[PDB]
């Protein structure tokens, strides 16, 4: 404690009572005159000195400070995701221990946990400075805590894996019967406790309580920002450089996410602030994309979203993220593509390319890159862990920052060709949890190509016939994709004789434009209603309303669906009869067509304005705010 | 009731209840629950206007609504307790004034959306 | 949030908590203790700002404004500051007659502070005395102040400031008083103007007062190569019809935009602005339909981006 190094590279004296050896080998450095008086040991000291705190970022004291460049380089291959320059490294011959540990950090980094460990045990035994010997028997324990809950959420948890043989798991266990964490420093030699104190607290459950207490120093509102910023890349630094199994632990993610996300929320609030006093900040480089992807689940990265304007973080070093972006889909195609899956190394490492593929959103991409990782998400992401909806988001989120090009509208209809051959069998189905589907890809596919044509897709409903209907039904909700005469043979399929057809098919896209027999068929259906009134009634109200049907005859069935009225004759309507509600339903669409009618646009208005001022609802104040209403 | 939630965004309800149901032709589904899908940003086609969609999914596999789907609740089962909670489902449905009050679980494609 | 509808529990206790940290900061300013001064003053200061929203009997009240505006140290309170806390904690409780007397004694004392040339009252919240004498007059429309009008007559020239002082707390004084301070104090200068407006002396605008406004607008002017709001929240509302304001705009931005909502750039429109117009001035920005528009888009901005409820509260009952 003689001295406190900041975090941005400068020392200040403080409970040092005698000589400030600190400023005098600072004055030493600047001036080599001074320096040339050293005796010769004394010299080779000083230049050893002088290496480390360079390497270590210390550069003068608090009254020296200048220009400061306090640039993060994280030299660690684990930290990239080299992961096959990883393999390589640890394929050849370790020259010395050192290479050894780096090994072993790397096999946990893989997943290879059974290696790792038995690395570990293997230095312990030929490194008795003992720092290494302290360090391996810490990440020997760390591991063999990784192995005992991987195992434990293996038995607990999609189908029944063993990637730890019972031989081996209870050989470790006796191995590790009894043992001691917080003895392992006490136990050292007592020049090991002397020189190496500043590493007790990785014999410690918990090192980060300093750190994360510091982050209330970012919820404040009356630099902190900087401060944490930096602590957050020194702890990342020192656990990644140093090889540290402690940096995969559930506690060191939890302290990135937080230090992370209050300080994007800190950046979002200095500028709301400063755009309500000024009346109109937080800089994203790739080692931030890369935490952020590794540490974050979905769920974090959602609340981000939703908490700030992401899209007003600016995002830098796009190319250095396009690289981290691709080497995560290579790895991705890898573990799927061939059947290399290594389920330890798969939990772990596909949470990080689902949050990088997320986040991906807001960087541009290279059309080779982003045929890369498009490609990758598509076919090689597991279904287990993206779904056909989950997987549709994702490929939807990069068309943000990267209008959909060519070769990608290719890998997509590639995509769909797949799905729809897929269907051959009568059992197969999409699933989904977004609940968006192939439909879906194709509905993109067609926004960023109005007139694009799938010759593949035209050719399956060539192909068809009445047998394989699953094949049909799947190719209906692709007709825009197929060709005018793969249209009509699709058509032909399908019968529109009652209203319930009718309903299929505009829910399917078989007709989009309302025959004077499909109409007909709606009024014959209102006239049975009628008929019988002594679920479709609100949508043919809408249907007339969006100038989907010019019958003008639907007016004889206003006075029993309070929506049907409102629609049918916005003027007429009794709005005393009105339910806001409905305007939880339409989409933007109808919203909007609503608030344009001219008509009505008043109530809603009001209506909407009640709904404000009594719930205070988010929903209905932006429904209002957006349209109008 | 404890593990009910109230979507306010979407007007429906949050619940993990599962239904038997007799639909307008007598037809019988047995442990069919409904997920909610809000989609605003959906690429919306000419007759498309419901601002979510609904998947109706019985004994865990969803099903294809090709006819009218109008049906009565006949009996509901919460998962954690097997307790019927059919009755306090015909007063939220009443109550809500929205289809399918009840949802086994709303995804929102709102924040993962690139426009959002 | 809208902390004024969250009903507080334990209202005695919490007042008994307030009447504690009264007693404590006539003790410690009566024997200070600045290390024990230094912890406890932010605390008594947070207790007195939240104690707005309970409601306090007239004993503890009174205990309360007495510390706050006589014992509590203005190096921590403002005098504008020091009315900001007052004015909360008539909130739940309507000015009573204890209180307003309480006032008056502080009114009063400052007046007698007046009387020394060297006086001044300092406050960065931009209120002064004037502004408790308008609260007392705003809680009891006709308030006579015996002491201040006495002060009043024995009012000789050679005191400066406060022949000003007692002239900005008009409406306290009495009849005599009054006539013997306008016959005194003359409005002449742009700041006696403003106060003569804010009293009452003065309701139209004659020739006179705008050229007052328009020398100081050329002094601004000449210079450049609070007093212009002031001035182009009178133009927009018609009550100067002079018409030569519009040649003072580039100096401050709330000035161009009353004066000329047409012509000004709303890229430098500030959103806190709207915050400080009162209900008569929004309503006349709504309904100018020259800058409707951009208030709305800004206020949709503020609604959308902004944790401050003022903005959705202002759209939705002006939709300025």
């Amino acid at each position: 404690y003689d001295y406190h190094f900041e975090v941005n590279g400068t020392v200040v004296r403080h409970k040092n009572k005698g000589f400030g050896y600190m400023e005098r080998f600072f004055e030493l450095k600047e001036s080599c005159d001074e320096r040339s008086k050293l005796s010769k040991k004394q010299y080779e000291r000083f230049n050893a000195l002088f290496n480390f705190f360079e390497k270590n970022g210390v550069i003068c004291m608090a009254k020296d400070a200048g220009t400061l460049n306090t640039s993060i380089e994280i030299n660690s291959l684990a930290y990239h995701g080299k992961y096959d320059v990883m393999k390589k490294f640890i394929e050849e011959q370790s020259v010395s221990i050192e290479d050894d540990y780096k090994k072993a950090f790397f096999l946990a980094c893989l997943g290879r946990w059974e290696e790792s460990y038995d690395l570990y045990s293997n230095i312990i035994l030929n490194s008795i400075n003992g720092c290494v010997y302290y360090l391996s028997q810490i990440n020997r324990y760390r591991i063999y805590q990784s192995i005992t809950q991987a195992v434990t959420q293996f038995n607990g948890l999609g189908r029944h894996y063993k990637p730890f043989t019972d031989e081996f798991l209870a050989r470790i266990e006796r191995e590790m019967t009894n043992f001691n964490i917080d003895d392992l420093f006490n136990g050292m030699p007592f020049e090991f406790q002397k020189k190496y104190k500043i590493l007790e607290f990785l014999s410690d459950n918990q090192f980060l309580y300093d750190d994360t207490v510091k982050l209330f120093e970012l919820t404040n509102k009356v630099s902190s920002d900087i401060v944490v910023l930096l602590r957050l890349y020194d702890n990342l630094r020192f656990l990644y450089e140093n090889c540290l199994w402690s940096v995969s632990f559930h506690e060191f993610h939890q302290y990135i996410r937080n230090s992370m996300s209050l300080l994007i929320e800190k950046a979002e609030y200095e500028r709301t602030r400063d755009i309500d006093e000024l009346g109109f900040g937080f800089f994203m480089e790739y080692y931030d994309f890369v935490n952020i992807s590794r540490h974050f689940k979905i769920d974090d990265i959602k609340n981000l979203e939703r908490s700030c304007s992401i899209d007003k973080i600016r995002f830098g070093e796009q190319e250095k993220i396009e690289e981290y972006l691709v080497g995560i889909a290579e790895e991705i195609t890898k573990q799927f593509s061939a059947n290399g899956m290594n389920v330890v190394f798969y939990t772990q490492f596909i949470s990080e390319a689902k949050a990088a593929l997320y986040f991906a959103k807001y960087v541009k991409l290279s059309e080779e890159g982003l045929g890369k990782i498009v490609k990758a998400l598509l076919f090689y992401f597991p279904e287990r862990d993206l779904d056909i909806g989950k997987r549709y988001v994702w490929l939807e989120r990069l068309t943000k920052c990267n209008e959909l090009p060519k070769s990608i509208i290719s890998i997509i209809d590639d995509f769909l060709v797949l799905q729809a051959e897929k269907h051959i069998d009568q059992n197969y189905s999409e699933v989904s949890s977004n609940g968006l589907y192939s439909r879906d890809y194709g509905a993109l596919i067609k926004h960023f190509e109005k007139n694009f044509i799938s010759k593949r897709l035209s050719e399956i409903t060539l192909c068809l016939t009445q047998d394989k209907q699953k094949q049909i039904d799947f190719l209906f909700k692709l007709l825009p994709l197929l060709s005018t005469n793969a249209k009509s043979h699709l058509l032909s399929f399908k019968s529109v004789e009652n209203i319930n057809d009718l309903m299929n098919g505009i829910r399917i896209g078989l007709i989009d434009e309302f025959t004077p027999e499909h109409e007909e068929l709606i009024i014959e259906y209102l006239e049975t209603r009628k008929v019988n009134y002594i679920d479709y009634m609100s949508t043919f109200g809408i249907w007339y309303f969006l100038e989907e049907i010019n019958n003008s005859k639907m007016e004889e069935f206003i006075g029993m669906d309070d929506q049907y009225d409102f629609f049918v004759d916005p003027e007429n309507f009794d709005y005393k009869k009105f339910i806001p509600s409905w305007l939880k339903n339409y989409n933007d669409k109808l919203l909007g067509k609503i608030a344009g009618n001219k008509h009505m646009k008043h109530h809603v208005i009001e209506v909407l304005k009640e709904r404000v001022k009594n719930s205070n609802d988010k929903r209905y104040l932006e429904i209002l705010m957006n349209y109008f209403i | 009731t404890h593990d009910l939630v109230y979507h306010s965004k979407i007007n429906t309800f949050v619940w993990d209840v599962e239904f038997d149901i007799v639909l307008s032709d007598s037809k019988e589904l047995n442990k069919c629950y409904f997920v909610k899908c809000f989609n605003p940003y959906r690429i919306n086609g000419k007759c498309d206007f419901a601002v979510s969609s609904i998947d109706i999914f019985s004994e865990g596999k969803r099903l294809l609504i090709e006819n009218e789907f109008n049906f009565k609740i006949t009996k509901a089962v919460h998962v954690a307790t097997s307790k019927d909670v059919t009755e306090i489902v015909l007063h939220l449905s009443e109550r809500i004034s929205s289809p399918f009050p009840i949802v086994k679980e709303v995804v929102y494609l709102d924040w993962s959306h690139p426009q959002f």
